[PDB]
């Protein structure tokens, strides 16, 4: 059950759900396995906030175990397209897509909690059919792997070859380790 | 009573009633007393954005403010609406005491 | 759960769901497997916007893995029947039906994100029963394949023969490759 | 989720779902498998609109793969009973029952989209039990076959013998072919 | 889902449901398998209408395949108890229990659509257990059979012997045949 | 989908569901298999109506093929506990638990429709485990049987011995038979 | 479905649920199997009523077959903590946990209906694993048995030795038997 | 379901669910298996309440049987980051994750009911795949175990070595034992 909160506005008081109240403050929650349905919902929130104030920054909280590659790309392309800077935050964990979207945030505004975890791995996929069709689908996932490693190298700042070596197998990066790798910029330990 | 500029009524009519007993003599009417009933209904409505422009409520209070503290108030001669009519009775309410009585239903819950 | 947003108007503040708020701005969201139920919803949204302002251009975001052919044709015919130019955008991916609807958009107003993945294939179907019935149903899917390829050539501009060869098997096209093929007109990399 | 739209009238702003807003304009949506519950809903909408304005014409958008025969007859009888002419429009497809309702529309007001697919077949049913009971149910379904064919011949104008021959096996008719057969009158290619 | 409708009254605009709106006009919808839960809902509707206006008639629309006898029998007794006449209209079909309620309507007010199918059969049930219990349940269902046939003969007007023989097995009756049998009075071909 | 009804009064117009509108008239709908959740809901309705007016009679429409025995006792005890007389009307049928609640209504305010079927039987139960535990549960269910028969005899007015022989096995009854048996007072044929 | 009720207030009529309306009268319903979610709801009601009037008593109607011990202890601790006296009432039955909460009520305010059936048994549980883990879990459940028996003796007033003998196996106590045993103070035969 | 309660206050009475009403009083209910969805919701409540009054304390009721580790760290980090002290209360039970959050409360503001239970154990997980991947996951979970023990030692004040020995196997601690261990500061028996 989602709770409802009251906001003391000039034009009386209004009741908003906990998530809608934070949406008004340019805060978007990314939780659970990434999919087409939820991705189209985050895209709508990003576009709506852009209209209200393009200058103001948008905050994104990433606590997810990963998901579909295509759905995540819609969010990534939307973030780069919109003028406002998206400040990504990692709570709990950030898998392959959660980490890719995390590092995709604006330079200097990527954060992670001290006890948070990060995990980066190469894409996973499969196809059943004739050898002819297998070769086709295999070419794309290989191309997607190279495409995702190029973008991650850009944000992290590391060489393309280094990302390939690490992404070959599942790798776990702690919050301080992520700072050195370049996925995030700083850690939010306490409010200052 | 209602805010000025509306079809309901004007607060200046209160003096007309006080003049009837005073024989329309402003000299003695200034030393009179007045009673206003059902003042509770004039209270502001809950969480009003003010775009409604409350005439029955808040508007009445804004007009009474200067009246209670004391100010010359034009009074029509008899049963007439405020208008460019030259004849108007200037009655000062500074010495005219006012006793506002009302049943503030629901105030017990507030206290 | 869809968040609720407040819209400020002269009459006063009003609460709208994230999807309805964007509908007011002539934005229709196509998401998930295409089917008769969601298609009728999109059709109603298209006709509603036509009545409000048949001159303004409509937008149709396409992030779907494909689906039933018949449901898609209802959307395609509706887009062409109405006067407003339908500007299709590809977010995440666009399969056979998503691509057919994407390219069906008004000339010069078809777009795709840089990392989107387009895919086109021939129709898929099957039937179990007597040989006589099999021949009947087999002839329909062939007509559908020929009819769908004919329309693709009209929008993309490629020859009918080339469409048949390329659509014989699953073909994946990146955003830049789609521009050359003719499925889309431009790419939205950043807001200018 | 169903999007909500705002209707502006002298009384003030009103909020309707996308389906109810179209219902106000004498538009009824027939979608999916035909059954008892959905048929009663359509019947209630036809009667409601009759009271509001028995002179204006009602519209029915048929996109369905067919269904129960008994439920369809309730809709057919309701259309012919009420004074308002019912205009039937085929979107996507119209199977046996959808086609029977499509052709049952008012003479001259039956429309179909260009890429629509119409299919007409004979009734299908089954019974398990004693031979005596089988003879009863077998005779009943044959009556329905003859009764349905007799009504189709009237609207389409084809001879009863011709309808019986074509309906013996599944027959797929395109939008132009349907015009010749008599199922529909004209095609709605573009807004004029 | 159910489409909302607006009723224009001097009090103000009122947003009603499609079914609730018809209930205001003394129209009750009997749809689907007859069960205890839906029967109590119909009973409540009848009692409510009786209080509002016991003089005005009530119209019961029957489109169902039958069901439980106990639940259906609670509606029959309610119709006979209340003073206002209960008109019964058959849409689509009226099985064993649906037919009993159809013929149970007020004399002269029972109607049936031209293409509706009315089927009547004897009660069916079963029990598992000891022989002593089987005798108890076997005698009970037989009494119900005689009870139902006695009432059916009263409304239709046919002798008990004829009803017993005809209802020994499933018997399908068309709208005109039902008039001769006595189940209904007139056929609503077209509005006059 | 339950329909909505509008109640018009001088104060204004209010919208209520069909079940809530009838609740204002002290009408409770007992339906389906008896259980703790549905019984708790009926109990809440009885207490609410008792608070509104402890003098007006309450009507209870019973249509159910029995159910959990414990849930039924909650309803029965509640009816006797509250001052208002609880009328019982049998619609469709009233099995073992439904019949117990039906006959439990206030004397002279128990009704049944002409075609209703009333069936009464002894309690049903089972336990799996050690022989020692079986003896405990067997004694408990037997005590419940004697207790229920005693209560049924009191309301019906039949002797306990007569109730025992009749309730040993399923005994289907009709509305006229129930009147003479004592389960109900009169039949509501017409208004 | 929960039926809503209307309450008349100075401001005007207010629509309330059936359970919420009774909650205003300091009435809480404990029904069904005991678990973590339902227990927190009861705890929230006890705390909420404490704020309204810490002096006025609370009436808890218990009808349940038992459940989790940890969840029940939260309710028991909450009852003893708050100032208001909790008057427990047993409707239908009260098992091990239901009875523990029943007897936990304020001395002199514990009631039971005449036909209710109370039952008390020792805790039951199980663990699968290594012998070492079994020793730990066996020690914890035995402690719970000793702790629960110690509390039952306090409320009922019987010796600890007597409680252990009776609780070794299931013991069914009627309403009069419970009064002498000490579980309840008196029977609520009638309102007066 | 949850019972709606009315807040009695001037300027109009607001009706809230019992959970939302308590949220206004800075009370959050952490119950059930810990997961990403429930934990993310609690994070919003913590951040939301911080805006109203960073000085006032926030109360958290824990009746959870444990859960995911990543979701728990999202709450633990949020508790530390927000300036208002988070007062934790144990109701019913507090497992490994619930206990970690219980002890994570501000020093001197950790409570537990007298009959509450607490248990602490090492993290449990598993992975299926190649030996190379197993080494990666085995090292990751071991680091988590060491990290969790370090934090538990800090709050409880116990030595890291002692925590390791005690958490090797499930260890059940009663409310008084928890005080000596250091998980909680005091017990709430009765209101003072």
């Amino acid at each position: 059950l989602v709770p409802m909160v009251i906001e003391q506005t000039s034009r009386g008081e209004r009741s908003f759900d906990i998530y809608s109240r934070l949406l008004k403050e340019r805060v978007i929650f990314l939780t659970g396995q990434v999919e087409d349905h939820m991705a189209n919902l985050i895209v709508a929130q990003m576009l709506f906030l852009e209209a209200e104030n393009p200058e103001k920054d948008i905050y994104l909280y990433i606590n997810s175990p990963g998901g579909v590659i295509t759905a995540g790309m819609s969010i990534y392309d939307t973030m780069q397209f919109i003028k406002p800077d998206v400040s990504t935050i990692c709570m709990g964990q950030a898998a392959s897509m959660g980490a890719f979207l995390l590092t995709a945030g604006a330079k200097g505004k990527r954060f992670c909690l001290p006890n948070s975890r990060v995990m980066i791995h190469q894409p996973l996929g499969g196809y059943q059919g004739q050898a002819t069709d297998i070769e086709i689908h295999a070419r794309e996932i290989l191309k997607v792997k190279g495409r995702m490693n190029e973008l991650m190298a850009l944000h992290t700042g590391q060489s393309l070859e280094q990302i390939e070596r690490d992404t070959e197998r599942d790798r776990f990066l702690s919050a301080p380790e992520a700072v050195e790798y370049g996925l995030v910029d700083s850690i939010l330990t306490h409010r200052n | 009573l209602t805010e000025a500029g509306y079809v309901g009524e004007d607060v200046e009519n209160i003096i007309q009633k006080l003049l009837q007993k005073s024989d329309y003599d402003v000299q003695k009417a200034q030393r009179g007393i007045v009673y206003i009933d059902e003042i509770d209904k004039i209270s502001r409505k809950s969480d009003n954005p003010s775009i409604t422009r409350d005439v029955s409520g808040e508007g009445v209070q804004q007009a009474l403010l200067k009246l209670i503290e004391g100010t010359v108030a034009a009074v029509p001669p008899q049963g007439g609406r405020k208008h460019p009519q030259q004849e108007f009775l200037q009655v000062d309410t500074s010495k005219i005491l006012f006793i506002c009585g009302g049943a503030f239903a629901g105030l017990d819950k507030v206290i």
